């Protein structure tokens, strides 16, 4: 997955999330065209594959011909009542895309973090199964403690949790941020 | 601190060169869609492990004149010959030609550009054709991905051909060139999207997928269509509206998380002390757990009836019912959240 966010001078916007699924997709590159082919079929459920201990397959997401597999992607645009864009946001990184996008929104809209902080702020993830909360290395350890005393099992992410690109409207114009976790920076005028 | 504020326009992509390419498209009079496409073509090079013309995408697009949002669905589809029991292991579903779904990326760019383009199609490719030929230093993200998959890359000559220097994966800062893809981008620029789906690239695409054990056919490519969704999912959040894609993407999950949480009236005060902050983050995690319980009912709405599921996932009342089951002093076992498969 990769996410990018765009706001043009007339106020129109695009939030786009694109993917070949796992890193380097199917690992099939064409020696002639250079195209690297997706492994999106992996995002279907299959009766014969168990991915997580004790978790059954999901029939709603089985393979049929012509069907699209479920995706964690969620490119979002938030628009104010006056018709102006407020936020353009989305994320990359697998199952943690949806939670990371939620967090970036919560951080900016409710906690009052500016867009760069909303992007850089430590994240956490829980998807019910596995039955664990993953937290990034630099999260406030008072949060880790508050989770653990409420009987969450926490574990620290070996690398990082998701990648967020975002733009927010401010009094000064359009504030943009790309996520240091993957190394991007925005551009504008 | 690393802030970036722009008086007129902005592109936030995951590589600076691609953000610059999008920004230049805007400055040259392109629409937001033109800029997005130009930047996407570049990200497919600079973060080639992540996305590209061999994959698929969704675009959420807002027109500030009409004040309408739309979604373009260009996610890959299972080939015509696919079937429910085609894989017996995760490895089979993840590696090789059989793991490949029909790419939607280029027909997604085409539809978006037909509806919202200002710059010529070929102009969108030009910067990336140069970049692919000139080469670029491998960035942080691609470098870590190469390291992560070093074994599979180094053992596959067709991958090592571009992603290695002297038989070992490229490291951060080392130059990556993508000369074959540059020529493919040039062909797409000149001949259009039709080249991919029903033109000069098509037979070779099929040959490549089938040679690696896949089942995509020319008919699959010819028949692929990106879809316009005139009524994306939305939720109200205060005085704002949030537009996001429904199933088969995760808009319904995001909607449910946010609708659960909005009833707590979070503010800066929610994170002002360890006590408040701890409860706040617990509530967030519990909202995630409830939302993921419901996610297992989702699938492609052309094939599965998710109407009522999505209705609930986007309903404030349903969210309030779940919020009421969040305990401030404890989390719960899996069954508490009522995960559902049927
Ligand atoms: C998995 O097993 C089924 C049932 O025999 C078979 O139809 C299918 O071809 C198998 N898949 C692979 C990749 O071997
Ligand atoms: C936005 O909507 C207006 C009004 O219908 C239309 O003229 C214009 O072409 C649209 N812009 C884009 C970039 O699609
Ligand atoms: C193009 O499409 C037509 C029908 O849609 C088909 O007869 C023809 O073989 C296709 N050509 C390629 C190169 O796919
Ligand atoms: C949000 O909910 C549905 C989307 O289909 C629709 O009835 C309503 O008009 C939408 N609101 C906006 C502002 O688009
Ligand atoms: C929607 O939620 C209600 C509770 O508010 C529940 O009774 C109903 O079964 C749900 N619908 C589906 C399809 O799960
Ligand atoms: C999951 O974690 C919770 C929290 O400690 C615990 O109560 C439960 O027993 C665990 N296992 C399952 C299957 O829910
Ligand atoms: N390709 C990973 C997804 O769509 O979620
Ligand atoms: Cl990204
Ligand atoms: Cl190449
Ligand atoms: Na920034």
């Amino acid at each position: 997955t990769a996410h990018l966010s765009v706001v043009a001078e007339d106020g129109s916007a695009v939030s786009a999330t694109s993917t070949i699924n796992l890193y380097f997709g199917s690992k099939v590159r064409s020696p002639v065209s250079g195209i690297l082919f997706n492994n999106e079929m992996d995002d279907f459920s299959s009766p014969s594959i168990t991915n997580e201990f004790g978790v059954p397959p999901s029939p709603a997401n089985f393979i049929q011909p012509g069907k699209q597999p479920l995706s964690s992607m969620c490119p979002t645009i938030m628009v104010g009542q006056d018709g102006q864009v407020r936020m353009v946001v989305g994320a990359a990184g697998g199952t943690q895309i949806t939670t990371a996008t939620a967090l970036a929104i919560i951080y900016n809209l409710w906690f009052g973090y500016d867009v760069k902080r909303a992007v850089e702020e430590p994240r956490l993830h829980n998807q019910l199964l596995p039955n664990v909360t993953t937290v990034e290395r630099n999260i406030d350890q008072a949060v880790t403690a508050a989770l653990e005393t409420r009987h969450h099992h926490t574990q620290i992410a070996s690398t990082f949790i998701a990648v967020v690109q975002a733009i927010v409207r401010t009094a000064g114009g359009w504030a943009a941020a790309s996520d240091s976790r993957k190394g991007g920076e925005p551009a504008g005028y | 601190p690393d802030n970036h504020v722009y008086t007129r326009a902005a592109v936030a992509a995951d590589a600076k060169q691609c953000s610059k390419i999008g920004r230049d498209a805007l400055r040259d009079g392109g629409s937001a869609v033109d800029a997005a496409i130009a930047a996407l073509l570049c990200v497919g090079l600079m973060n080639a492990h992540s996305m590209g013309i061999g994959g698929g995408l969704f675009l959420t697009i807002y027109n500030s004149t009409t004040r309408k949002a739309e979604v373009i669905n260009a996610r890959e589809v299972a080939p015509r010959l696919a079937f429910a029991t085609m894989f017996n292991s995760s490895e089979q579903s993840q590696k090789g030609g059989l793991s490949v779904a029909v790419p939607g990326e280029i027909r997604g760019y085409e539809l978006a550009h037909q509806r919202h383009g200002r710059l010529p199609w070929a102009r969108l490719f030009q910067p990336s054709i140069q970049l692919a030929r000139q080469g670029f230093p491998v960035g942080k993200g691609l470098a870590a991905a190469l390291e992560n998959k070093r074994t599979v890359i180094e053992q596959q000559p067709v991958l090592c051909e571009v992603f290695c220097r002297d038989r070992k994966v490229l490291r951060e800062g080392e130059r990556l060139t993508l000369p074959q893809l540059a020529d493919t981008y040039e062909t797409l620029a000149i001949e259009g999207a039709q080249a991919f789906y029903n033109g000069s690239l098509t037979a070779q695409i099929v040959k490549d997928i089938q040679a690696a054990g896949g089942i995509v056919t020319a008919e699959d490519l010819n028949n692929y269509r990106a879809e316009l969704i005139e009524h994306p999912l939305n939720i109200s959040l205060g005085d704002a509206v949030l537009y996001m894609p429904s199933a088969p993407l995760s808009g319904p999950v995001l909607a449910l998380i946010l609708n659960i949480l909005k009833g707590y009236n979070f503010s800066r005060e929610s994170v002002e002390s360890p006590e408040q902050k701890g409860l706040t983050y617990h509530r967030i995690v519990e909202a995630f757990r409830f939302a993921y319980a419901k996610r297992t009912l989702l699938g492609d709405p052309k094939f599965v009836d998710v109407t009522e599921v999505v209705r609930n996932m986007t309903s404030e009342f349903f969210a309030a019912q779940l919020r009421a089951q969040i305990s401030d002093d404890t989390t719960h076992p899996i069954s508490y959240y009522k995960p559902e498969f049927y």
